[PDB]
RNA sequence: UUAGGCGGCCACAGCGGUGGGGUUGCCUCCCGUACCCAUCCCGAACACGGAAGAUAAGCCCACCAGCGUUCCGGGGAGUACUGGAGUGCGCGAGCCUCUGGGAAACCCGGUUCGCCGCCACC
RNA sequence: AGUGCAAGAGCAAAAGAUAGCUUGACAGUGUUCUUCCCAACGAGGAACGCUGACGCGAAAGCGUGGUCUAGCGAACCAAUU
RNA sequence: CCUGUCAAACUCCAAACUUACAGACGCCGUUUGACGCGGGGAUUCCGGUGCGCGGGGUA
């Protein structure tokens, strides 16, 4: 920018997107990266390679297909979390992927965040990856517990028409055990 | 002593200050000289080239210097022409006055490089070049033999 | 396709440009040798371009060069016509020369050395202190240039 | 020399050009090498781990098995052969 | 276009350059919320070489904490003019500043794809005495 | 790729600037603190929960060359420098010829306001 | 800028700062390079492994002292485990 | 803004050239066995000059 001996970061930092040395350190392992993204209303899921012109992605899940599956809630939810997570678990699998290590890009890994959600689901569709059981939600939070308890403080709809009222963690057993067997894209 | 000590380019460029120390002032008074005020808006302009690369002790470019702008005074302290010396005396020279033991010498001056073909002296002057004269006394005391080269001035 | 001709001795010059020469078959002053005239090929007679003379030869200086100065692999034996076509795979002199110009074979590949030892140049040449351009006898010359060499060494 | 540590007259060789100054792309630090492969042997300035003796910057040497995560590469020093453990962080697939 | 573009109060600081505290307990009343330390830098002939040392204190006052406390901050202020900053910020007073700005700021507060602010998404002197002014109070 | 995610090369991608774009795939800003989590003080950030509003930021799209950068033409320049050769010149410093290579500054005119890979997606 | 000290070199979501926690400045045994270009030569140094035991971290992982190149010593004898 | 100059321990640039590996041609080797390996025996560790590049030195 200024002159012939300025120094231009790597696009991807100016961009402030990857981390670069966290990502040497997870290209470390030879492994592939369960890349685990958030947006305000969805949440994604990868499942990345290393390859010659950049990475190659084998598997994914987005917290939008999941309505395929008969998801009728919001999407940038815990719940929504691990089941994009488990999807992208299984269809990973369905890819001949078995093992993953967990990158959460500059995501803080806060505990009972749902980065680790993402990567509990994932596990449990079958992945071998590097965790600690203790740095994860406790389950009821991970079926919703927690939101349906703060409608419970109702007095107004947390959910503006939508569906429910006091909304439904059952929907989301009900969403994982469909998942668990059959059906197309897994 | 003898010009002949320090008129050759064959040592290595020495001129790093920030290694040197004890560097003797140079004798050189100043470099431009006449109506430094007034830019080269003249007619002529003659220049001094020195015609071989050598090494001119800042003795020789003061002494060249005055016996030239000195004589310039032939227009008057205030005339109208403009003078320039171009060249500084960055080359620092040395001097071993133990025989040939322990011989890098002591920082005894300086000189300027000048390449063969550059000009040393640039004067400005209206048709009236006593300057040309101011100049057969300059190359007359520094080492190379010179050319007297005229550049703006059909006017012969 | 050029004709070399080591003009000076080996004495003093660089080893590498020696090697050079003798990796193009000449080990001996006056001693000459038709290298093809490729990108490899020109690197090294560029190389030994002051210690040679070489040139493209008219076909009737090649071949009268042939006829009196090209040897067997082994043996006195005289190339004529004859030793041509009843060893070669040309009918006659000509017939050689003209492959060797056109650069199709080479000495070696006919069974003859590859090297033509001539004779000392007939009335001197030019010198070997400075090349062509300047009147002496070093470099690259003319097809009429080489001509006058190699039929005064004939 | 006036002295002979590893480092004598590296000033250039191990220095970078202001622009290509700072942290360098992981993804050569990852590469992957075959035993066979001829690989060119150059030190990145940026990385500081992995490194080779100064005076073999510039060789061509062949993989032959690694040790850790580091390689192994055979070169030929002047006339003595020698074995290199050096990371993929300084090292470029020859052609 | 507006509403997106029209300024807002983000955070209020106050803050006491003591040299050397009990001050603490009178920002805490007068604002509402813990005071923070304030460390030094640098070793001076004011008897203040010590690099890790309280020599003050702030609080930064975000949302109704910071308009409840300029409800009665800013009336007790004259100032204006000059007195302002170049992106629409000013200080007054204790020291009382005011940090304004347009409501994309985040974008460059947050941590991921973070950037810089626009110049012309930017606050001026001018747009500041505006807003500010047309909130209980005259300009210079 | 009517706005996404992970990247490779790491300024041809930088700096600055103009115009355009959103009932939705979307991204954002944005709204909000019962929870997980959080500020040596602040739900600012981080984290979680969510859609009343917006396209003004960001972002994506189209474009501008003033600065920086890449590459190219023409000029500088076959100049400076140089591997090989010389009973060539010069008191000498040094130069010259032949042979094989061959620059930098700078000026004028173009180029450059990123290219490419995997995935997902009215 | 800073990074303990020469000089040159490396480093910015860090190799720097701050905070916290921790003792990997750990034991054992090697490969390679260096010391000694090429090309033989000791002590010493470094890079990189394996085993054991640990610290930290969500984890990949980082920690074989201080970012790299100086800060070092044979046999005999003594003390020590 | 304009204008005058420099660098062994400066560098936005930047040769010729030297250099690692590979292919090609050449040359060489497979009865003249190269490349390489193991062993016996040395001598040698006062050098000098020309050319190019040098550092010191008035030389
Ligand atoms: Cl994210
Ligand atoms: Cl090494
Ligand atoms: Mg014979
Ligand atoms: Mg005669
Ligand atoms: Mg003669
Ligand atoms: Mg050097
Ligand atoms: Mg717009
Ligand atoms: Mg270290
Ligand atoms: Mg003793
Ligand atoms: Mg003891
Ligand atoms: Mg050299
Ligand atoms: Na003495
Ligand atoms: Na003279
Ligand atoms: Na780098
Ligand atoms: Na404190
Ligand atoms: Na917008
Ligand atoms: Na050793």
């Amino acid at each position: 920018a200024t002159g012939p001996r300025y120094k231009v970061p790597m696009r991807r930092r100016r961009e402030a997107r990857t981390d670069y040395h966290q990502r040497l350190r997870l290209l470390k392992s030879g492994k592939p990266r369960l890349v685990a993204r958030k947006s305000n209303k969805h949440v994604r899921a990868q499942l990345v390679t290393l390859g010659p012109n950049g990475d190659d992605t084998l598997a994914s899940a987005h917290s939008s297909d999941l309505a395929e599956y008969g998801w009728e809630a919001p999407t940038g939810n815990m719940p929504s979390a691990y089941l994009t997570g488990l999807l992208a678990g299984l269809r990973a699998q369905e890819a001949g992927v078995e093992e993953a290590v967990l990158d959460i890009g500059l995501n803080s890994p806060t505990p009972g965040s749902k980065v680790f959600a993402i990567q509990e689901g994932a596990i449990d569709a079958g992945l071998d990856i590097p965790h600690n059981d203790d740095v994860l939600a406790d389950w009821q939070r991970t079926r919703g517990a927690h939101i349906a308890e703060y409608d419970e403080q109702l007095e107004e709809p947390l959910y503006s028409g939508d569906f429910d009222a006091a909304d439904l963690p059952e929907h989301f057993d009900e969403l994982r055990e469909t998942l668990l067997d059959g059906d197309i894209e897994l | 002593k003898p010009g002949a000590m320090y008129r050759n380019s064959s040592k290595p460029a020495y001129t790093r200050r920030e290694y040197i120390s004890g560097i003797p002032g140079k004798k050189i008074a100043q470099f431009d000289m006449g109506n430094n005020g007034a830019g080269p808006t003249y007619p002529a302009q003659v220049e001094l080239v020195v015609e071989k690369p050598v090494q001119i002790r800042h003795n020789a470019l003061e002494a060249a210097r005055v016996a030239a702008n000195r004589y310039v005074q032939n227009s008057g302290a205030a005339a109208n022409y403009k003078f320039r010396i171009r060249k500084f005396p960055f080359h620092v020279i040395r001097e071993n006055k133990d025989g040939m033991r322990a011989p890098f010498g002591k920082p005894v001056g300086t000189a300027a490089r000048v390449h063969g073909a550059n000009h040393i002296f640039i004067a400005w002057v209206n048709p009236d070049p006593n300057v040309e004269e101011a100049w057969r006394r300059a190359k007359m005391k520094v080492t190379p033999t010179i050319n007297i080269d005229s550049s703006p001035a059909g006017n012969a | 396709m050029h004709a070399l001709v080591q003009l000076r001795g080996e004495v003093n010059m660089h080893t590498d440009i020696q090697d050079t020469l003798e990796m193009l078959n000449i080990h001996h002053v006056n001693h000459c040798t038709l290298v093809p005239e490729t990108d490899a090929y020109r690197g090294m007679v560029a190389k030994v371009n002051d210690f040679v003379a070489f040139g493209e030869p008219s076909q009737e200086t090649l071949e009268t060069v042939l006829a009196t100065r090209a040897e067997p692999l082994e043996g006195d034996a005289d190339v004529d016509d004859e030793w041509v076509a009843e060893h070669t795979d040309y009918d006659d002199i000509s017939g050689l020369a003209f492959a060797l110009l056109s650069e199709e074979t080479t000495l070696r590949e006919q069974g003859l050395s590859p090297t033509l030892r001539l004779h000392p140049p007939r009335g001197g040449h030019d010198g070997v202190k400075h090349p062509v351009k300047e009147g002496g006898q070093l470099g690259k010359h003319d097809t009429e240039g080489i001509d006058d060499l190699l039929e005064a060494m004939r | 020399p006036s002295s002979n540590g590893p480092l004598e007259g590296t000033r250039g060789k191990l220095k970078n050009k202001p622009r290509d100054r700072g942290t360098s792309p992981p993804q050569r630090a990852v590469e992957e090498f075959d035993d066979g492969e001829k690989v060119h042997l150059k030190i990145d300035p940026s990385v500081p781990n992995g490194r080779f003796h100064p005076r073999f910057d510039g060789q061509t040497g062949t993989v032959e098995g690694k040790q850790g995560d580091a390689y192994k590469v055979d070169i030929v020093d002047g006339g003595k052969e020698k074995t290199i453990i050096v990371t993929a962080a300084h090292l470029r697939r020859q052609e | 276009f507006h509403e997106m573009r029209e300024p807002r109060i983000e955070k209020v600081v106050v803050h006491m350059g003591i040299g050397h505290a009990n001050a603490e307990d009178i920002l805490g009343e007068i604002t509402g919320q813990m005071p923070v330390r304030t460390k030094a830098k640098r070793t001076v002939g004011e008897f203040d070489i010590r690099e890790g040392d309280p020599i003050g204190a702030k609080v930064t006052l975000r949302d109704e904490m910071a308009e409840e406390f300029l409800q009665t901050a800013l009336p007790l202020a004259e100032l204006a003019t000059s007195q302002f900053d170049d992106t629409g910020n000013f200080s007054f007073g204790l020291d009382v500043t005011v940090n304004l700005v347009r409501p994309g700021y985040r974008v460059a507060k947050r941590d991921k794809a973070s950037r810089s602010i626009p110049t012309k998404h930017r606050l001026n002197p001018a747009d500041a005495v505006a807003f500010i002014e047309s909130t209980y109070d005259v300009e210079v």
